[PDB]
């Protein structure tokens, strides 16, 4: 057909052009830099009480709280200082997989396989926690929720679509349906202005807030993609997938840059995280260990291997003095 | 050096971590059932997302997940610890079962699910009978090795019944059962059962299989088996 | 020179009784995943194995050397002796209760066996082993009889081991445990008579060969003792004349119990074997 | 469908900046923070709040 043949020109089109703008790799501009080295982090705190596996932990604004999810149906409440619990609220759903706190820390957000986002409210009058809001307008179920401020947040499910909603009046603004398969990571930028998406296509599109039109695509992988994040300078992220591999993607380039793995490793990626200074990047893995790696040379820097399990989280804080692994074994540890 | 309200914080998390003991102590001593179907299976009538029920002083959960498609490779790596997996098989309908056989296939061949058993309902049984009776039954077209076919001798059918719905009957159960046979050995098996839409005896059935999977898990824990 | 035999061979054993007996309370403290119900029954019988490799030995050796002290001072050393050996057998029963129940009672072993009623239990088991050992300090002795020669036969008597010691301490356990581990057996014999339609033979004698064993060496280990003391008991024509040595080796035997107890019922399971797997290789 | 190649179009004319000043200011933003990052560079135990 003539669409399709437009099509495939459009896309040679985007090929060639990506192709110009190639200048040097970054192997042979990374040659100067001093090493790393060798980083040896030790458990510091394991926290206990939880029931079955775990499936989501969240940070704080303050570096001084986190929320843990489990499959018994229970959010808990942690003080990494002292090990304590503030709080511990159950569910009406057994099945969930997203958390979230919100920046001013009144407001913590959950969802799973009933297809609905509850939204419960922490700084109460009567001392009970409440269930403030429910949104079920999806229609699949929920992989990841963020806060943006206290009266927005941005969801994204299994119907092949992500969305955009306001609390107060309950009903979603704007929604994006670019993709073809699941949306199951998602990651905002430090200026809350852009967020990128990973899908099961083997691909990433980001998006405009406000003008709801997907801006850039990147592709690359050849297998699911399980987690993404965005870079401290908001100008690179950084994806897992299936494949056993890690890659860095730069948006002003619209290419990749950088691809971490080694011949040793067959399992798949779970979570990835970056650190303060944007050169250390951790990576969570299937074989019950975790991975660090040098951002800037494709090098191993140790293995933070304490686990009986798989180790489904992954989290750094905002001053990046603490790492919490989360795991199957309903353990979570804190290491410095 | 503590002072008042390190106390307080000490007393909520004490009543917290108690509270939590009792829930992992009504939690810990009950069983978890994952019902798998198609549509005009008949899933939800055999004992609706979620159902209770206690038999002979012991508890058991039924979960159903059917907000989801055909696809459903993502969220089945949750239930790798159900203790049994039960699945419902229509036989009225001859052309919409071999697509059904290719759904138990995955599901016997999944990475995640290579220790866990499966209970198989082969339901709408008066149905079959009454088309099988009648004259437009056309078996053999949408399935030609059934001409040559014949019922086995271990079989033990019911008294007061006609032959051919018999071998009908088995035939559908050969095909279920050489899957089970082809892969998998020593991890997990099938259990046939012919159940229909007004029978009552299914909970009696799944703590009797329910007994033998725990049973076989238990011997083989000890390395005797 | 048979003295020095039989010295010699009881530090050996309390030696190997004590490097073998640490490792396994090690490795359930130190692993999260061993840290189950059933493995509070191994955790307090390796205990038990362990405070006799330590404690009851030497005892033992002090009181069969035959100095002189005070009649008090010597009962002491033999209740505690007694107290030491009573508990490896009924951490035994508490073992082989534990694994029947799973077994042979399927669905509601998960809310029978907990860690409150486990511990409870060690706890009482402990306290009647306790119970039944001191009971010589409550009058059944043999002052009146008779500073005094520690021998052990001079401060207990043999009207008490017997009737006491044997008749209600030892051989109801051992009936127990024969007629569980015969029900297993014909349990796991239908399972794989009904799984087959190797060999089934073939299995069949694989599971025999297990479940023999752990009766085979507890009745190896335990009933020569006894046997002596009732043969001296009842008939004096035979148990006054015997070779001394005959029942230094019935000791042997009877202490020999603390070194095969890790290696049947610890080290022969998947998870122990795991864990050691993964300590090796990490260190 | 219709749409679609029209999607593409808008996807092919933003201007695109070579990898080599990407890179330069990679680097830039990971050399002027490094003294600030706890993980990289240890800090002494006193100021360390998990002990
Ligand atoms: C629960 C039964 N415990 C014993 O028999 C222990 O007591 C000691 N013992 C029993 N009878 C005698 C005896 N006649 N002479 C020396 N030691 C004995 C053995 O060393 C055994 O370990």
């Amino acid at each position: 057909d003539q669409l399709r043949q437009e099509a495939e020109q459009l896309k040679n089109q985007i090929r060639d052009a990506r192709k110009a703008c190639a200048d040097a790799t970054l192997s042979q501009i990374t040659n100067n830099i001093d090493p790393v080295g060798r980083i040896q982090m030790r458990t510091r705190r394991t926290l206990r009480g939880h029931l079955a596996k775990i499936y989501a932990m969240h940070w704080g604004t303050d570096s001084r709280l986190l929320v843990s999810a489990s499959q018994d149906g229970k959010l808990i409440i942690w003080d990494s200082y002292t090990t304590n619990k503030v709080h511990a609220i159950p569910l009406r759903s057994s099945w969930v997989m997203t958390c979230a706190y919100a920046p001013s820390g009144n407001y913590v957000a959950c969802g799973g396989l009933d297809n609905i986002c509850s939204i419960y409210n922490l700084k109460t009058r009567e001392g009970n926690v409440r269930v403030s809001r429910e949104l079920a307008g999806h229609t699949g179920y929920l992989s990841c929720c963020r806060f943006l401020d206290d009266n927005q947040i941005v969801t994204s499910s299994g119907d092949t679509t992500c969305a955009l909603w306001d609390i107060e009046t309950g009903q979603q603004t704007t929604t994006f349906t670019g993709h073809t398969g699941d949306v199951m990571s998602l990651s905002l930028a430090p200026d809350t202005r852009l967020f990128v998406s990973g899908a099961c296509d083997a691909s990433a599109k980001l998006w405009d807030v406000r003008e709801g039109m997907c801006r850039q695509t990147f592709t690359g992988h050849e297998s699911d993609i399980n987690a993404i994040c965005f870079f401290p300078n908001g100008n690179a992220f950084a994806t897992g997938s299936d494949d056993a591999t890690c890659r860095l993607f730069d948006l002003r380039a619209d290419q990749e840059l950088m691809t971490y793995s080694h011949d040793n490793i067959i399992c798949g990626i779970t979570s990835v995280s970056f650190s303060k200074s944007g050169r250390l990047l951790l990576a969570g893995y299937d074989d019950f260990n975790c991975n660090v790696w040098d951002a800037l040379k494709a090098d191993r820097a140790g293995v933070l291997a304490g686990h009986d399990n798989r180790v489904s989280c992954l989290g750094v804080t905002d001053d990046g003095m603490a790492v919490a692994t989360g795991s199957w074994d309903s353990f979570l540890k804190i290491w410095n | 050096t503590v002072s008042a309200e390190d106390k307080a914080a000490a007393e909520r998390s004490k009543m917290i971590e108690k509270q939590l003991q009792k829930d992992k102590q009504v939690y810990r001593a009950t069983h978890r059932l994952l019902l798998l179907g198609a549509d005009n299976s008949g899933k939800s009538t055999i004992v609706i997302f979620e159902t209770k029920f206690q038999v002979d002083k012991v508890n058991f959960h039924m979960f159903d997940v059917g907000g989801q498609r055909d696809e459903r490779r993502k969220w089945i790596q949750c239930f790798n610890d159900v203790t049994a997996i039960i699945f419902v098989v229509d036989s009225s309908d001859y052309n919409r079962l071999q697509e059904a056989l290719n759904d138990f296939k995955s599901i016997w061949n999944n990475r995640w699910l290579r220790t866990i058993s499966v209970i198989l309902f082969l339901n709408k049984q008066d149905l079959l009978a009454e088309k099988v009776l009648a004259g437009k039954s056309k078996i053999e077209d949408y399935f030609p090795e059934f001409a040559r076919y014949t019922t086995p001798e271990d079989a033990t059918p019911e008294p007061g019944e006609d032959p051919r719905v018999t071998r009908a009957k088995y035939f559908i159960r050969d095909e279920f059962l050489r899957i089970s046979t082809a892969s998998g050995d020593g991890r997990h098996y099938c259990y046939p059962h012919f159940t229909c839409a007004v029978d009552t005896e299914n909970a009696r059935r799944i703590f009797n299989d329910c007994r033998d999977i725990i049973q076989r898990m238990h011997l083989r824990q000890y390395e005797l088996l | 020179t048979q003295d020095a035999l039989y010295v010699a061979l009881e530090l050996v054993i309390a030696a190997l009784s004590v490097a073998g007996n640490v490792l396994v309370c090690a490795a359930v403290g130190t692993a999260n995943t061993l840290q189950t119900p059933t493995n509070y029954f191994l955790v307090s019988l390796a205990a038990a194995d362990v405070a006799v490799g330590l404690f009851a030995i030497p005892f033992a050796i002090t009181i069969s050397l035959g100095f002189c002290t005070d009649f008090y001072g010597c009962l002491f050393l033999a209740c505690f002796v007694l107290v030491l050996t009573q508990s490896s057998i009924f951490s035994l029963l508490a073992v082989a209760v534990d694994r029947y129940l799973a077994i042979c009672v399927p669905l509601r072993y998960k809310s029978l066996v907990t860690g409150t009623r486990a511990r409870g239990v060690i706890a009482v088991l402990w306290v009647l082993a306790f119970g039944i050992g001191l009971t010589p300090f409550l009058g059944w002795n043999s002052k009146d009889s008779a500073l005094v020669k520690c021998l052990f036969e001079n401060v207990v008597p043999m009207s008490y081991m017997v009737y006491f010691n044997f008749f209600g301490c030892v051989l109801p356990p051992l009936l127990i445990m024969l007629v569980i581990y015969i029900k297993i057996f014909l349990v796991a014999c239908r399972q794989l008579q009904r799984t087959e339609l190797r060999t089934t033979l073939q299995r069949e004698i694989h599971a025999a060969k297990s479940l023999a064993m752990i009766v085979g060496i507890f009745a190896l280990c335990w009933l020569p003792v006894h046997a002596v003391n009732c043969v001296t008991l009842f008939q004096p024509a035979q148990g006054k004349n015997k070779p001394k040595w005959a029942m230094n080796m019935a000791i042997l035997l009877s202490h020999a119990n603390s070194v095969v107890n890790p290696i049947v019922y610890a080290y022969r399971n998947r998870d122990f074997r795991y864990t050691f797997h993964k300590i090796i290789s990490r260190y | 469908a219709r749409k679609l190649v029209e999607q593409l179009k808008m996807e092919a004319n933003i201007d695109r900046i070579k990898v080599s000043k990407a890179a330069a200011d990679l680097m830039a933003y990971c050399e002027a923070h490094a003294k600030e990052d706890p993980l990289l560079t240890p800090v002494p135990a006193s100021e360390n709040p998990f002990r």
